[PDB]
RNA sequence: UACGGUGCUGAAGCAACAAAUGCCCUGCUUCCAGGAAAAGCCUCUAAGCAUCAGGUAACAUCAAAUCGUACCCCAAACCGA
RNA sequence: CGAAGGUGUGCUGUGAGGCAUGCUGGAGGUAUCAGAAGUGCGAAUGCUGACAUAAGUAACGAUAAAGCGGGUGAAAAGCCCGCUCGCCGGAAGACCAAGGGUUCCUGUCCAACGUUAAUCGGGGCAGGGUGAGUCGACCCCUAAGGCGAGGCCGAAAGGCGUAGUCGAUGGGAAACAGGUUAAUAUUCCUGUACUUGGUGUUACUGCGAAGGGGGGACGGAGAAGGCUAUGUUGGCCGGGCG
RNA sequence: AGGACCGAACCGACUAAUGUUGAAAAAUUAGCGGAUGACUUGUGGCUGGGGGUGAAAGGCCAAUCAAACCGGGAGAUAGCU
RNA sequence: UAAGGUGAUAUGAACCGUUAUAACCGGCGAUUUCCGAAUGGGGAAACCCAGUGUGUUUCGACACACUAUCAUUAACUGAAUCCAUAGGUUAAUGAGGCGAACCGGGGGAACUGAAACAUCUAAGUACCCCGAGGAAAAGAAAUCAACCGAGAUUCCCCCAGUAGCGGCGAGCGAACGGGGAGCAGCCCAGAGCCUGAAUCAGUGUGUGUGUUAGUGGAAGCGUCUGGAAAGGCGCGCGAUACAGGGUGACAGCCCCGUACACAAAAAUGCACAUGCUGUGAGCUCGAUGAGUAGGGCGGGACACGUGGUAUCCUGUCUGAAUAUGGGGGGACCAUCCUCCAAGGCUAAAUACUCCUGACUGACCGAUAGUGAACCAGUACCGUGAGGGAAAGGCGAAAAGAAC
């Protein structure tokens, strides 16, 4: 499924406007990509799909805090 | 009848029960024919049946 | 429960045959009872080859409700409506009108 | 080996017919009515130790009953397997 | 006994186009 | 002419079947709806 | 004899020719559009082995279920009311 | 001593309509003003249920075809028997397939069912009727596919898909000939054979496998060669001298 | 050797009469074409409706098809009867 | 509890008991083949086929028990690559599945309306999908007003079809504020200090408090009609009972029943107290929930549709402040007022009867009423989804009409 590993960023649907303003139904796709990220604190690579949000929420929050968050809270990588 | 059979072993059942069944057998043999002219003996015994076969699960494992 | 007993000798209120008294046969399924002498109707019968029965105008003794009969008194000449008391423990008949026990 | 408490309810009655009776006399051989979880075994040691007599061997088939209508309301009678039992050379039933 | 009282049978519209009037 | 409905039991039963309507998803959305008019010829094993 | 049946007896039982769309044939020839798998079986070995076990060479065995089996089947019995 | 409902009569209001009453009917109706309405049938090619209409008309489901004697009976054109006569015979014959669920067999029974009558029937009613180590299914193994933990993917259900485990119409053990009942029988019976599993012993002492290979193992056409199932004729045997 | 010929079973549906509340809601009769192949067929698995499949006719997808059928918003709505 | 039983059409055969172990009713149990989440593998549901540890065995074969699957906690094992790592093998509680309405989310339309129709409405309605409880949600102020204040959430009545939005058409629709029902506030982002301390959440127990069977319960007799009095016609009686139910037609006094009075060895709810099982109120204070607030970008929810748009939610790149700040007070600014966001907990009031009991009702009385008063979601019809019938009246008891 299309959902972030981190945020939780599940797809949405919206009307895809028009300069007549139409009315058709969209989705909005959150910007998922594979990704590897080093440990030292386990001296690994983990694997992750993550949002694109997540991958600069990863370079503030600390590494191992939602490495440790997702075994908590039921997501495992 | 379970108030005088209350008072009996775990395995002297065990035979009771087995004497039971072969008269009784030998009551559903006659009931081929047209000289069993007893109606209730057949489901006395099976009511004799049934104590007996309960009150084995009420000692054997109560 | 049923305050009319089986074998006690009950008087009949109305009907055909009222006034008569007779000792209670028996009684049938909700109630009804067969009083051995009143309830009297003839009824045909074909002859049956089982149990031999050769056929005839059989005459036996047909059914009543509990509200055609009553109890019949020894003591005053008429029915009386039976109640419950509660003597000894024992829950046992007795007579409402003239408050003395019967069995 | 079949215990007696199994074995002893594995009979009904024996099956009165025409080819019963033929097949008591000119071929020897018994018509039982059996209940339906019946193998072989459950009867070619039910044969044995029931009338303490002996046997040859079983043989079964599962009659598959009638349609019946009574009143004006459908009825289907209860399927009953019927066992033909051959009985050895010197045999003779009660 | 008794029977049923059958209907509604298939009726083809009970004609073709035959009135060709054109 | 060959009629609209040439029996094959062997075929009929797994198609149709009980064990064939318990599979799928929405099988379980019809025996979920047989029952509450309670078929008593539930479906069509014979 | 139950005049429907059945019980009890019983000779000859050979040859030749003809002959397939049935067998060998799951073969042969020959052509191209180039014509299943796996198991039962045949057989060889390591992880394992022990003078054991298992192995076919014998034979007395003991066993080999459960279910289908009636009936019609190009039809008066299936599908077409 | 006769309530609601039906029925006939007899009056009566300008009307929808009431009052009275003979008859059937065998337990409820209901003043008088008032209140609330699923409140009034000629339709609607309305909808159910009944009876008419054509009408005692058409038609009786092949142009293979019936006639007669005897019996059963209250009954015979069909039902049983018996003799002719027709007709099929690569079907309209026999056994089975996928299918159907007592139709098979006797004992009855005629109301309804058979485009008639009915003793008869595939009709009702009562009883009787299927037998296996070998035939088949189940089972050992796979094709096309299906299911499919994981895993990958998808708003969720789900979607394909790996190992697997499912999947006949095909691949793998076996056997036949005769007799029998009103019905089954390669299954029952005498007859004589065959296989496949664990056993106990007899001597023999390399078995071991989720692995290795040979096999099972395969298309279409024609062409011959030897052959039998069957068929014909003779020889024979039995009967007959038309 | 042959999408070779004549002609059976099998298919197929060209012509004509009959039959059209018929025997049959598509057939009998008598003639007809293919008939070792792009065949036909048994049984079984696969294809879902704005989709399938189609020697492609807008034909077929359970006797219904220029969007199958079964419930539902449905008391769609109807300025017309 | 008890003088009659063995369910019914449907009688009969053959039986059993009378001082309460006949039956009947209630509570707890033991039974519970097979299919079904089916859970040993599989499988056209009701069948087919096994594996394992263990008890008999006339060594033929039996009887019992267990084995899915993930999640979770592990114990152990475990390879590419040595310590370590994915994966593997066992245990144990949880869970799956079904079920009507009702609630909360995640997806999401159309004929119709505007007399056409796209923006709009129809509407977040039908319908699917997830998840949970008997209630759910929401929640204890970054909420409104207006210099005076109020004081969480929900629900009902109003304000009001107003002020607004809108091809300014169709139509939709507030809020502030006021009456009500009903009230309970807390807690972690944290150290210490009372330290085991108020409370709190299961345990069992006593008392009531019901529920699950039960028991008594008033009083009336004679005449005429007729099949029959329960009727009319006399004389009474009872009434904390004159509502209904039946009895050969209208019954307070014939009969079950009510008003009333009572009742439990066992189970069990709903409370106070209980010995506990486990968790902890009280003071000094610090410290105030960052990829967040707002904005760039579309969007959908606010009555609020591009509008002059505040508020909140978020897919996309952005992006700070931190008691001196920061949000809001319907663009926006300044003043003033008021409030501490980026984390949780939490009852009734409200919504709902598949199912349970009791009553009523200007509700139906067989073409009605639910599709069904009768053996109906059955027969019949469709391969299937699904549709869907018709069909009560003898009489007082069959007294069913022998010969
Ligand atoms: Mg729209
Ligand atoms: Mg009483
Ligand atoms: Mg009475
Ligand atoms: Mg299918
Ligand atoms: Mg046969
Ligand atoms: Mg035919
Ligand atoms: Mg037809
Ligand atoms: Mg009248
Ligand atoms: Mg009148
Ligand atoms: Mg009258
Ligand atoms: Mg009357
Ligand atoms: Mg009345
Ligand atoms: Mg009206
Ligand atoms: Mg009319
Ligand atoms: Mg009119
Ligand atoms: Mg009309
Ligand atoms: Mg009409
Ligand atoms: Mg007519
Ligand atoms: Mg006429
Ligand atoms: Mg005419
Ligand atoms: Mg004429
Ligand atoms: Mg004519
Ligand atoms: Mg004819
Ligand atoms: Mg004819
Ligand atoms: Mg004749
Ligand atoms: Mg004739
Ligand atoms: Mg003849
Ligand atoms: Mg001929
Ligand atoms: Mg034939
Ligand atoms: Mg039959
Ligand atoms: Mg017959
Ligand atoms: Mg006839
Ligand atoms: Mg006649
Ligand atoms: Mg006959
Ligand atoms: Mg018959
Ligand atoms: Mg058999
Ligand atoms: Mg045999
Ligand atoms: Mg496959
Ligand atoms: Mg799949
Ligand atoms: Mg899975
Ligand atoms: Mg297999
Ligand atoms: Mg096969
Ligand atoms: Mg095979
Ligand atoms: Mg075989
Ligand atoms: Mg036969
Ligand atoms: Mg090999
Ligand atoms: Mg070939
Ligand atoms: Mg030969
Ligand atoms: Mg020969
Ligand atoms: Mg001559
Ligand atoms: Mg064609
Ligand atoms: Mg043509
Ligand atoms: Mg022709
Ligand atoms: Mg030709
Ligand atoms: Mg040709
Ligand atoms: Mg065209
Ligand atoms: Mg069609
Ligand atoms: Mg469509
Ligand atoms: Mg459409
Ligand atoms: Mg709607
Ligand atoms: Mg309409
Ligand atoms: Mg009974
Ligand atoms: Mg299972
Ligand atoms: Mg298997
Ligand atoms: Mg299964
Ligand atoms: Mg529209
Ligand atoms: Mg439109
Ligand atoms: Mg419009
Ligand atoms: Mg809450
Ligand atoms: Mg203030
Ligand atoms: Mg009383
Ligand atoms: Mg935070
Ligand atoms: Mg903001
Ligand atoms: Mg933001
Ligand atoms: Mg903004
Ligand atoms: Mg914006
Ligand atoms: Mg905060
Ligand atoms: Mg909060
Ligand atoms: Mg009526
Ligand atoms: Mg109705
Ligand atoms: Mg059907």
């Amino acid at each position: 499924s299309r959902v972030c590993q981190v945020t939780g960023k599940r797809p949405v649907t919206g009307n895809n406007r028009s300069h007549a303003l139409n009315a058709t139904k969209r989705r909005f796709l959150p910007n998922l990509h594979s990704h590897r990220f080093w440990v030292e604190s386990e001296k690994r690579f983990v694997t992750l799909r993550v949002s694109a949000k997540g991958m600069r929420v990863i370079d503030k929050k600390g590494i191992d805090t939602v490495l440790a968050e997702l075994r908590a809270r039921g997501e495992k990588y | 009848k379970a108030k005088e059979l209350r008072e009996k072993s775990v395995e002297e059942l065990n035979t009771e029960l087995l004497n039971l069944l072969r008269e009784q057998f030998n009551l559903r043999m006659q009931a081929a024919s047209g000289q069993l002219q007893q109606s209730h003996l057949l489901k006395q015994v099976r009511r004799d049946v049934a104590r007996v076969k309960t009150l084995l699960n009420e000692k054997a494992g109560a | 429960a049923a305050k009319i007993r089986r074998d006690d000798e009950v008087i009949v209120l109305t009907g055909k045959d009222k006034g008569k008294r007779g000792k209670v046969k028996n009684v049938l399924s909700s109630g009804k009872v067969i009083v051995e002498g009143i309830n009297l109707v003839k009824k045909h019968q074909k002859p049956v080859p089982a149990l031999n029965q050769p056929g005839g105008i059989v005459e036996k003794e047909a059914a009543i409700q509990v509200s055609n009969v009553a109890i019949f008194n020894a003591a005053t000449g008429k029915a009386d409506r039976v109640g419950f008391r509660f003597e000894d423990g024992k829950k046992v008949r007795f007579f409402k009108s003239n408050s003395e026990t019967i069995k | 080996m079949i215990r007696e408490e199994r074995l002893l309810k594995v009979l009904r009655a024996p099956h009165v017919s025409e080819k019963a009776s033929t097949a008591m006399e000119k071929s020897n051989t018994i018509v039982l009515k059996v209940a339906k979880d019946a193998t072989k075994a459950e009867i070619k040691a039910a044969v044995q130790k029931l009338f303490e007599v002996e046997v040859e061997v079983v043989n079964t088939l599962v009659v598959k009953g009638k349609v019946k209508r009574h009143g004006q309301r459908i009825g289907r009678r209860s399927d009953w397997k019927k066992a033909y039992v051959t009985l050895k050379e010197g045999q003779n039933l009660d | 006994a008794a029977a049923a009282a059958a209907a509604a049978a298939a009726a083809a519209a009970a004609a073709a186009a035959a009135a060709a009037a054109a | 002419m060959k009629r609209t409905f040439q029996p094959s039991v062997l075929k009929r039963n797994r198609s149709h079947g009980f064990r064939a309507r318990m599979a799928t998803k929405n099988g379980r959305q019809v025996l979920a709806r047989r029952r509450a008019k309670g078929r008593a010829r539930l479906t069509v094993s014979k």
